[PDB]
């Protein structure tokens, strides 16, 4: 899987909450945490389906 | 426009809690479960200004005249909406012109705690230093949401001094305020900045981004509403 998903979330400077899914390999399941609406890194998904179907197993 | 029928008490990371509905222009924007995710501002019946970054869809919605988010009894209008105009020259790489509009499929119904902000001429100037207000739901402390609506009163930045911190990440369609104590923070983007004009609050920016850890020592940026007011206008009169 890709190196992205072993990245800890990130909220971003903007200032929204907005819930998105990330990977957290620790657990080995797709969780969510608070997006602030910008600059979102590759371990941000608007699903969990799409979180694991791109980074389960990671 | 700007002028409340319930007058604000003044003297968002420590700020104070709001006169229920003396920021009758402030609405909370909600998903379909009514998870607010962004504040706005009603600048008329049919209209909400809000942030680009804040990415509104049509499934969401408008919630005005609301105070107490943990308030089930609190009489409040869930506004659907009708479509959404972002703003086509938002960068989603520097942030500038951070600016959508929110057409209502249902217009809002006006009342004492309901009502629209006055939005500034393209050539206003507003001086730094001009004390001004911002307001929302956003966290008190950097965690959830406070449920009953905060203020916080702070003065407009040169871009000079904005500039010091932030430097070359301040673009054109933006305007600082704070770095004085107190600070937006998450769930605040898209809410309103207001300074008076001539006594009516009017809208000079939009929460839209800062200190990541929500620092109230830090300057926090806004989208500067006088630079995108034009943009504004055309889209209400071409819709």
């Amino acid at each position: 899987r890709p190196d992205f998903c072993l990245e800890p979330p990130y909220t971003g400077p903007c200032l929204a909450r907005i819930i998105r899914y990330f990977y957290n390999a620790k657990a080995g399941l797709c969780q969510t945490f608070v997006y602030g609406g910008c600059r979102a890194k590759r371990n941000n998904f608007k699903s969990a389906e799409d979180c694991l179907r791109t980074c389960g197993g990671a | 426009c700007g002028v409340p029928a319930i007058q604000p008490v003044l003297s968002i990371v420590n700020g104070e809690e709001a006169v229920p509905g003396s920021w009758p222009w402030q609405v909370s924007l909600q998903d379909k479960t009514g998870f607010h995710f962004c504040g706005g501002s009603l600048i008329n019946e049919n209209w909400v200004v809000t942030a680009a970054h804040c990415g509104v869809t049509t499934s969401d919605v408008v919630v005005a005249g609301e105070f107490d988010q943990g308030s089930s009894s609190e009489k409040i209008q869930k506004l659907k909406i009708a479509k959404v105009f972002k703003n086509s020259k938002y960068n989603s790489l520097t942030i500038n012109n951070d600016i959508t509009l929110l057409k209502l499929s249902t217009a809002a119904s006006f009342s004492q705690t309901v009502s629209a902000v006055c939005l500034p001429s393209a050539s206003d100037d507003f001086a730094a230093g001009t004390t001004c207000v911002t307001t929302g739901w956003g966290l008190t402390r950097y965690a959830n949401t406070p449920d009953r609506l905060q203020q916080a009163s702070l003065p407009l930045l040169s871009n000079t001094n904005c500039k010091k911190y932030w430097g070359t990440k301040i673009k054109d369609a933006m305007i600082c305020a704070g770095a004085s104590g107190v600070s937006s923070c998450m769930g605040d983007s898209g809410g309103p900045l207001v300074c008076k004009k001539n006594g009516a609050w009017t809208l000079v920016g939009i929460v839209s981004w800062g200190s990541s850890t929500c620092s109230t020592s830090t300057p926090g940026v806004y989208a500067r509403v006088t630079a995108l007011v034009n943009w504004v206008q055309q889209t209400l009169a071409a819709n």
